[PDB]
């Protein structure tokens, strides 16, 4: 830097050191609330697939999937019934 | 709007488009059929060239609605008759010219 | 929605509360182009201040316009916006919302009596000159008076039509599949 | 709109589940309840939440002490050989 | 008399005590965050009940 | 420390709140606006490479054209102050009394209210 | 406009006191919109393998 | 979004539906052969038991607490004015000891948080302990809420507008029997949804059936009065 | 691409064909006054260069291409489907809320005419803005996403503020006491600031909304939007509640800065203080029947799948407006005020009806 | 019978006559005409100009003169020269107008939305369960603006 001194006579730092410890200080301890506490917690995966799942909306979204299986096997297995029949009437 | 199969319908991809003369006349043809088959329930099975063909050329959503439209007018032309429906019309919009007043001292419930 | 049989029946209109929502923009819409016809044939500068509203007591059609103006902006019964009210209330009624016809109560009756307190001011010591001069006379416009008088005869009139403009608004609404 | 596109003018690489899931729900007369399979798929092809949920699973795995050595990989004959074995490209030797 | 329109009037009175009658930049910008922060804030209490 | 969803997801809000925060003065919230557009640009950006999504990406320009327009507007009701009289600094265009301000003092222009 | 560079004689801390700090003490302690990212070195590199 | 979703629950629909029951014991139960530390952390459990009398009137208290400092920030430190003079020195504090904006906050938000902590564990035991058993459950919340916020009101704010505390309770407990104790936009069940007992036939239940749209269709006024033409 | 179906863009030539005209007759207006006299040339009377041209020939052209739109609506046939890249909705609800609005906005342009004729404060600026919004407001019906409605509210925005902008500033009244003293007004500059801050808060509120909705969905279409949420609700794949809270939020606190319901109405007040009584003759149309209609309709149709969350905003949001404003609607004393809170109580009003219906 | 013929130059007066007050068809509903081109550019929809659209464009140039008169009747403080080009320039537009007009209708020719001369081989015919309006138009001037299966 040209006239390098000249240039960081007054500022070689920072103009306000406590103010700026002050933000990284909030800015670590956010980062590690965030990331250690709450977006584990709203994301869920610690009993994610759990075959014993003791959280209520883990139990709500396994009930939700075994439903849709359910829904989906009972709705083939009509169908192709459905279709053997009608198959079957056809050639008659 | 997420239950409503006509808005479903129009939904499109960005490139897709439809030959709506190929597809109304494969649909023509297969209805055709059909009708001439003329059973309570539209077994497809039973024009099997006919009904390849209106697979191939309309779409899903053309045909849920085509296959709803055929479901109402077999409904209606089981129920109602064109001689049936215009006498009807005719007495209810004579009727409509005087006025309902209540039945007092009824007999029935 | 009943069912009997795998037999679904339904005696409710779904496209109904959107059909009442248009209606009533539409009747806030007809009052408020109302006023303002009736502001703009007349001259603007005068009305700055809810005092102002004294210079309104003019010749017998403006007066009378305004006033009726107000009550159907207030809501009162047999005026256009008693209707769109009033059909509100029963929606919310057939809908079942208790608390919503009590907070739509609150608020109904709080604007009415901030539309009602204006007429206090329309009262005037004498005869207002708000037209504007033009060939050394005021200048009353013919057209814009039909307008106001035509929007006077729905304003007054419009229970007695109501049933034609509903069945207009519920067959625009049909369209939509909600 | 889903355009359909890569980054690089390419196809978008959702495109497929978007096409089934589309064709699904113009098809199907209660698409809400009939198009569960393929409007998950599309989800997942577009989120990766079960991805994270089992990268999750495997840095608690690695956390908990349960694995100590992989097998090398042999790419010659593309095979995989124990890292008890010992082999000319092993790093120890 | 008193309880059943001088009370609505006093309320009021007393609440128009606490509004300004014209608006300055700096309510009208403050009232913009207030709602932006505490709608948010008022909703995820009743999301969560915490 | 942060993943740069949520990062640019929180600051995009804490811009918006030193808008709020700052003095009142129009050319100070006109560049806080444009620092706001700014990093809507840059959450786009990242939302658009992050989902491979062509129409989040192009949302860049649209947002420096608006950016830009909205700065036109900024800048010819700045110089129109001018003409209004209106001090930049809009807490000093009403009487109200401001803690805030260290020198907030004004007086009716008079001389003297008793003659007599 | 303002060639000189004097501003307004403001002094933010009345309103970080009153307002602003409580504020976003709540905004921060009840906001996050990320779902399920994950940060680099959340799992060693050597997994990853599409690239 | 639900408001208070574990007391508005048909336990008997979901029972019947297979849908997880949120009166499930929500408890754990270590081995005896677990170890020590895990048995000690066993115990947080005592801290989800919801029939626990002061768990229940600390949680609510700290609800009003929160409650308290919310409105503190966003109201009610903005509209009260400070002294010159105590900013001043209040300011000196910050610039002379670190951390000072945690201590001043700390003091500002002391009387908001400390109050609504009082009127959480308050409003808690009282509702708890009286009006839980009412018959008419709209009339026990609009009574009870009217007369806590009655006083609520004459304390805290003034004596003098216990009238408005009132009138602004009774709308309370009407908004809150609407959404809170009662699910108008909380439906978990399908309107006229039912579940089948007993050893019914189809055919049966059919004709059953064909019994009630019968009865049904005399609901309809044309049919009834018999103003119907001739189709 | 190969072909270009004239189905993508048939419904563009009504609107091309009347932007055209408008600007070239705009154009033509603006350079009227240019008319060389050649050395040859022979004037029959001395040139009068002071003119001040009544608009009534803009307004009436405004009223003949809007009719000319309306035959075009009336004789229109197609298909219900979308056009150009589906980001323009072509069905009968939309048709019908475009043919609504031309129809009113054709009205209150015939009432405005007659105002002219009666008195003319108004320059030729003014009704071309007029002209720019009654041309792109209607089209918002149309459209498909909310990328494409937020380009259009972004073009009809402008066009207002061009409206308030043109607004006639001095007067020649009969008050001969103020020529050698200054008198300062702060109307014109209260209503730019407040119309350029709001249109810069919800703009941003909306772009934010609008990045959230693609990374929720890989599209923005209001279709797409609703299934993909339904489907969502029935998996039970996607929970994240905040997320939704958050961006429902967004949308609706970026509305109602916009429109300027009760929690945020002081600088709706202060626009109504410093506009003329035509252009709140207008503003109030278009505001009703477009801005709130779609606001509305976000709740009851575009966005009906996310009524879960929205229930319980506009309820608390109906009520502290209400509460805030029982108080304040008796504490002005301005004509403008009074409208613009006549217009903020009819808006509370139907918000609690719309949240009637949604339920 | 109730339709002019597409090929006249009063082909054009069709587009007032329908059957149903819809804006548009559903999606999948068959088109009254049978279609003649469903993927129609715009060299084709061109091509496919008839004496109907070149009526219509008669009936907006006829049209014009008066409109543009009652246009220009509000117009003051202009020169001889700029009342002339104002009232060319509103004649060329709904000149243009008109030509859009006969565009949409050559476009709906070839969709079959308009009687485009062909019928379907089998009729759809519907049954009129609701009926308000058969008698009143039978016996009102109503019969000409709608068509009936
Ligand atoms: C229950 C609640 C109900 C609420 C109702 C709310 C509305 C009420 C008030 C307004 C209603 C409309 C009034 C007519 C328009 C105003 C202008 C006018 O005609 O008077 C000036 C003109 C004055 O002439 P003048 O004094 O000799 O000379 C004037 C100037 O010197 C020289 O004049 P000029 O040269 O400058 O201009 C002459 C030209 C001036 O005319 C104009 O420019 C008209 C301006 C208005 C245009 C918009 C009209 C829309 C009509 C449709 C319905 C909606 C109405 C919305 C109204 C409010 C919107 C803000 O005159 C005309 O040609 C007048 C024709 C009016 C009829 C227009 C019909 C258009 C229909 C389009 C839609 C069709 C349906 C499509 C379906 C699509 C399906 C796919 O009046 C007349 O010539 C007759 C006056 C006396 C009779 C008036 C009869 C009015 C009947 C109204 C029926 C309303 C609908 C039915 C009832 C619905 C509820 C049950
Ligand atoms: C991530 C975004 C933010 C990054 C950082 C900021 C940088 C970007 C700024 C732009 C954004 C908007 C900023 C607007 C500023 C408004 C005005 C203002 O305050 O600034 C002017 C202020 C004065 O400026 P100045 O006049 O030039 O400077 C004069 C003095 O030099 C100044 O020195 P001073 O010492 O006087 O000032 C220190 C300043 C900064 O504060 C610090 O010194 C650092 C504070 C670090 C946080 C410590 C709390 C514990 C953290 C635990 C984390 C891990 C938890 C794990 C959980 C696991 C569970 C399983 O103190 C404060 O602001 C006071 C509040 C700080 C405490 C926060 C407490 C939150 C939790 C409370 C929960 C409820 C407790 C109930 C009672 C419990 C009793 C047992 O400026 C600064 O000092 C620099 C800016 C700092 C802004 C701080 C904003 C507050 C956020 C703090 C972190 C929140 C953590 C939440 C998560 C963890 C919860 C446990
Ligand atoms: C208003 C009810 C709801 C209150 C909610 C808040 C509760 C606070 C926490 C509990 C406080 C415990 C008691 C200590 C005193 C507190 C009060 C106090 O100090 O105030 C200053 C002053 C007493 O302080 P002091 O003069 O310095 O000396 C006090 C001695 O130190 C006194 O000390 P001492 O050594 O003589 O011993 C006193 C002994 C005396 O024990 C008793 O006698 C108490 C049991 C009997 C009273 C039961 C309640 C009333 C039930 C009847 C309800 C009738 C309603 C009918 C409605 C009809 C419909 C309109 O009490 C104790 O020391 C036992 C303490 C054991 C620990 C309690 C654990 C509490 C945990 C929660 C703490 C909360 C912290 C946050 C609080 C701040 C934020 C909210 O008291 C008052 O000013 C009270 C004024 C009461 C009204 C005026 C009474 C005369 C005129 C008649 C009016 C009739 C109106 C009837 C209702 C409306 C009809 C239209
Ligand atoms: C590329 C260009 C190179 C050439 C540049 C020119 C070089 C020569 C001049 C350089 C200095 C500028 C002139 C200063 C003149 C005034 C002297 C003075 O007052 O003191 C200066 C400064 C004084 O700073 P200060 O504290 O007064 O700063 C505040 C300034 N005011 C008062 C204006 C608000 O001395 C120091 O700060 C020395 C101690 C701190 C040094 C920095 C520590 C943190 C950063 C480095 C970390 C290194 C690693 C260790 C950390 C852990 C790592 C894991
Ligand atoms: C929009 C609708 C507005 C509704 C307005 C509601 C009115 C609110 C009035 C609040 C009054 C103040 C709070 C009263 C609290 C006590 C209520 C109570 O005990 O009733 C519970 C018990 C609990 O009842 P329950 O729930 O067991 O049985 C209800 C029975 N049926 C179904 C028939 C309704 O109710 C009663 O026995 C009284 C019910 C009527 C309310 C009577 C209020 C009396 C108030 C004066 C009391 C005076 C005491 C003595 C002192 C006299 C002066 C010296
Ligand atoms: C069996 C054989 C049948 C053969 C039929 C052949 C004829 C077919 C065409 C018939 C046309 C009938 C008249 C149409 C309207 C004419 C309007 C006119 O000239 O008024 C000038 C007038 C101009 O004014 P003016 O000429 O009345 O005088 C103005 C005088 N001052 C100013 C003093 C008051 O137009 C207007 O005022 C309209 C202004 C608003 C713009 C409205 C646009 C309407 C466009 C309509 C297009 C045509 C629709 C045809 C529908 C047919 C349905 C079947
Ligand atoms: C809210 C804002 C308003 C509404 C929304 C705005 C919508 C914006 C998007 C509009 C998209 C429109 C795309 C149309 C593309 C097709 C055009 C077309 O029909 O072309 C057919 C024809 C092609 O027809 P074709 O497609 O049938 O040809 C191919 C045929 N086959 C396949 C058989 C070989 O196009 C051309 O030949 C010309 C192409 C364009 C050439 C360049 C024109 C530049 C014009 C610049 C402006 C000039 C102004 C002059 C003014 C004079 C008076 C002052
Ligand atoms: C080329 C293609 C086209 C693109 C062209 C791009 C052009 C870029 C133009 C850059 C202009 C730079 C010069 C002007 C700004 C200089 C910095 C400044 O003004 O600082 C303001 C602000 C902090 O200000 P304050 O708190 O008062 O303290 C000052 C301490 N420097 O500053 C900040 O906010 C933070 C400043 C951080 C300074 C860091 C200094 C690092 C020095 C490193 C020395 C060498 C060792 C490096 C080791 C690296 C290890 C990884
Ligand atoms: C919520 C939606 C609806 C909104 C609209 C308003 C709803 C009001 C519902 C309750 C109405 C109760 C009737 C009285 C209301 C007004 C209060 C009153 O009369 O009591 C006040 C009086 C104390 O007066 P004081 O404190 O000196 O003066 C006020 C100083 N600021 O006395 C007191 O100290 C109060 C004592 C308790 C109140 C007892 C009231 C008993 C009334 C019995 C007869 C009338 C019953 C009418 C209703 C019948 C049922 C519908």
């Amino acid at each position: 830097v040209y006239q390098g001194f000249k240039v960081l006579r007054r500022n070689p730092t920072f103009y306000n050191p406590r103010s700026a410890g002050m933000v990284a200080l909030s800015y670590f301890a956010y980062s590690y609330y965030v990331n250690k506490y709450y977006k584990p917690q709203n994301s869920n995966f610690e009993e994610y697939n759990s075959s014993h799942p003791h959280n209520h909306d883990e139990k709500v979204r396994q009930y939700h999937e075994k439903t849709n299986q359910a829904i989906r096997d009972a709705v083939l297995e009509k169908r192709a019934e459905h279709d053997q029949r009608l198959r079957e009437e056809a050639k008659l | 709007m997420e239950f409503s199969n006509a808005l479903l319908s129009q939904t499109k991809l960005p490139g897709q488009q439809y030959d709506y003369k190929r597809c109304f006349q494969a649909s023509n043809t297969h209805f055709e059929c059909l009708d001439s088959i003329r059973d309570a329930y539209d077994n497809h099975h039973k024009c099997p060239q006919t009904y390849q063909a209106w697979q191939s050329s309309c779409d899903v959503g053309i045909r849920r609605y085509q296959m709803d439209n055929r479901e109402q007018q077999k409904k209606d032309q089981l129920l109602y008759s064109k001689e049936q429906l215009k006498n009807y019309n005719a007495a209810k919009n004579k009727e409509a010219y005087g006025i309902t007043a209540p039945k007092n001292l009824s007999f029935a419930f | 929605m009943s069912i009997f049989s795998n037999i679904w029946i339904n005696n409710d209109l779904n496209s109904y509360g959107l059909s009442i929502l248009l209606l009533n923009i539409i009747n806030y819409l007809i009052v408020f182009m109302l006023i303002l016809s009736v502001i703009l044939l007349t001259n603007l500068s005068k009305f700055k201040s809810l005092n102002q509203f004294k210079e309104f007591n003019s010749y017998n059609f403006i007066l009378y316009s305004l006033i009726f103006s107000l009550l159907s902006m207030a809501g009162i019964p047999p005026l256009l916006g008693f209707t769109g009210k009033f059909l509100a209330i029963l929606y919310s009624s057939f809908k079942s919302q208790y608390l919503l016809i009590l907070f739509m109560t609150i608020l109904n009756i709080f604007g009415m009596y901030f539309y009602i307190q204006n007429l206090r001011f329309v009262v005037k010591k004498n005869k207002s000159s708000i037209l504007n001069y033009k060939n050394y006379y005021v200048n009353i416009n013919y057209s814009i008076t039909l307008n106001i008088i035509l929007l006077n005869f729905f304003n007054f009139f419009g229970i007695l039509f109501l049933s034609d403009l509903i069945i207009i608004l519920n067959y625009i609404s049909s369209y939509i599949y909600i | 709109s889903y355009s359909g596109y890569s980054l690089n003018g390419g196809v978008h690489p959702c495109l497929p589940f978007y096409e089934r899931m589309l064709q699904c729900a113009k098809s199907e007369a209660l698409p809400i309840k009939m198009c569960t399979a393929q409007t998950e798929d599309y989800l997942e092809c577009h989120h990766r939440k079960k991805q994270y949920a089992l990268n999750y699973a495997i840095k608690k795995e690695l956390n908990n002490i349960r694995i100590v050595a992989l097998p090398r990989y042999d790419e010659e004959n593309d095979t995989f050989v124990p890292f008890s074995q010992a082999t000319a490209d092993h790093i120890f030797q | 008399e008193y309880l059943t329109k001088k009370t609505i009037d006093s309320f009021i009175f007393n609440n128009n005590r606490f509004n300004f009658i014209n608006l300055v930049e700096s309510k009208y910008f403050l009232q913009i965050l207030t709602l932006i922060l505490y709608l948010f804030f008022i909703t995820i209490f009743i999301l969560f009940y915490i | 420390m942060l993943t740069w969803i949520s990062f640019w997801s929180l600051i995009f809000w804490l811009i918006l709140i030193i808008l709020v925060l700052k003095p009142k003065n129009f050319i100070s919230i006109l560049f806080m606006s444009e620092l706001t557009w700014l990093a809507l640009y840059c959450l786009s950006l990242l939302f658009g490479a992050i989902y491979c999504d062509i129409t989040l990406l192009s949302i860049s320009f649209f947002i420096l054209g608006v950016a830009g327009l909205e700065f036109s507007f900024g800048i010819l009701i700045a110089i129109l102050y001018k003409n209004l009289n209106e001090s930049l600094n809009t807490d000093l265009n009403n009487n109200n009394n401001n803690q805030n301000i260290f020198d907030k003092n004004f007086k009716t222009p008079l001389e003297k209210i008793n003659w007599q | 406009l303002n060639i000189d560079g004097l501003h307004l004689k403001y002094n933010h801390n009345i309103n970080n006191v009153l307002y602003y700090t409580p504020s976003l003490v709540l905004f921060l302690i009840f906001f996050n919109i990320d779902y399920f990212s994950e940060l680099e070195l959340f799992l060693p590199l050597e997994l990853s393998f599409i690239d | 979004m639900e408001l208070n979703s574990s007391a508005k629950e048909d336990s008997h629909y979901v029972g019947v539906l297979g849908y997880p029951s949120q009166h499930d014991p929500h408890t754990l139960h270590p081995k005896k052969h677990d170890s020590t530390f895990t048995k000690v952390y066993a115990c947080r459990d005592m801290l989800w038991d919801h029939h626990w009398e002061v768990r229940n009137t600390l949680y609510a208290g700290f609800k009003g607490a929160l409650l308290g400092v919310a409105y503190a920030s966003g109201f009610g430190l903005i509209s009260k004015t400070v002294p010159s003079i105590v900013l001043k020195k209040m300011f000196r504090f910050v610039r002379n000891n670190n951390f000072g904006h945690i201590r001043i906050m700390q003091d500002l938000l002391t009387p908001y948080a400390l109050t609504g902590f009082g009127l959480g564990s308050v409003y808690y035991l009282y509702q708890h302990n009286v009006w839980e058993n009412r018959s008419n459950k709209w009339l026990a919340e609009v009574l009870s809420n009217a007369l806590f916020f009655q006083v609520a009101t004459a304390v805290c704010v003034n004596p003098g507008f216990h009238i408005y505390g009132m009138v602004g309770g009774i709308l309370f407990g009407t908004l809150k029997y609407a959404f809170y104790n009662s699910s108008f936009f909380q439906e978990k069940e399908s309107i006229g949804s039912y579940t089948t007992f007993g050893d019914l036939s189809e055919e049966e239940r059919k004709k059953q059936e064909y019994k009630d749209y019968i009865q049904f269709l005399g609901n309809y006024h044309k049919v009834r009065n018999g103003q119907l033409v001739d189709l | 691409l190969l072909r270009l179906l004239v189905s993508e863009y048939i419904f563009f030539l009504p609107v091309f064909t009347n932007l055209f005209i408008y600007w070239h007759i705009f154009f033509k207006n603006n350079i009227n006054l240019v008319n060389k006299k050649n050395n040859w040339d022979k004037s029959i009377s001395v040139k009068n260069i002071i003119i001040k041209q009544n608009p009534s020939f803009i307004i009436r052209l405004n009223l003949l291409l809007n009719s000319l739109m309306v035959l075009y609506l009336i004789t229109f046939n197609g298909y219900s489907s979308t056009f150009w890249w589906s980001h323009f909705k072509l069905n009968n609800y939309s048709l019908y809320m475009y043919l609504l609005v031309i129809i009113f906005n054709n009205y209150f342009l015939y009432i405005t005419e007659k105002h002219i004729k009666i008195l003319n404060n108004y320059s030729i600026d003014y009704f071309f803005s007029i002209i720019n919004i009654t041309l792109f407001i209607p089209m918002i019906f149309l459209s498909n996403t909310l990328f494409t409605f937020f380009f259009l509210i972004e073009l009809v925005s402008c066009a207002i503020f061009y409206k308030f902008i043109v607004s006639k500033i001095s007067f020649k009244n009969s008050n001969y006491k103020d020529n050698y003293f200054s008198i300062f007004s702060k109307n014109y500059l209260n209503v730019l600031f407040y119309q350029y801050w709001s249109s810069f808060f919800s703009s941003v509120m909306i772009v934010f909304c609008i990045i959230y909705l693609f990374s929720l969905t890989g599209s923005t279409e209001w279709s797409i939007i609703n299934f993909i949420v339904a489907s969502n609700n029935q998996i039970n794949y996607y929970t994240n509640n905040i997320t939704l809270l958050f961006i429902c939020l967004t949308l609706i606190i970026g509305f109602i800065i916009k429109l300027g319901i009760a929690p945020i109405q002081l600088y709706k007040i202060e626009i109504y203080k410093g506009l003329p009584f035509l252009s709140i003759f207008f503003y109030t149309t278009f505001y009703f029947l477009i801005f709130f209609l779609f606001f509305s309709l976000l709740f009851i149709y575009y966005l009906s799948a996310l009524n879960n969350f929205f229930w319980i905003i506009l309820l608390i949001i109906s009520i502290i407006g209400i509460f805030y404003i029982i108080s304040i609607i008796f504490d002005i004393n301005l004509f403008k005020a009074f409208l613009a809170y006549s217009t903020i109580i009819n808006s509370i009003s139907f918000i609690l009806l719309i949240i009637a219906i949604i339920f | 019978s109730q339709t002019f013929a597409h090929d006249s130059f009063l082909g054009g007066l069709n587009l007032f006559k329908r059957r149903d007050p819809r804006f548009v068809l559903d999606q999948g509903e068959r088109p009254p005409y049978p279609i003649i081109n469903s993927n129609s550019s715009f060299v084709d929809v061109l091509s496919n100009f008839n004496k109907a659209d070149f009526g219509l464009v008669l009936f907006s140039a006829a049209i014009g003169f008066p409109l543009s008169r009652w246009v220009l009747k509000g117009l003051t403080f202009s020169s001889l020269n700029y009342r002339r080009g104002l009232f060319s320039s509103v004649y060329g537009g709904v000149i243009l107008w008109g030509l859009v007009l006969g565009f949409n209708n050559s476009y709906y020719r070839l969709n079959g939305f308009v009687d485009n001369g062909l019928v379907w081989k089998r009729k759809e015919r519907k049954l009129n369960k609701y009926d308000f309006t058969s008698e009143f138009e039978d016996n009102s001037f109503f019969k000409k603006l709608r068509i009936r299966d």
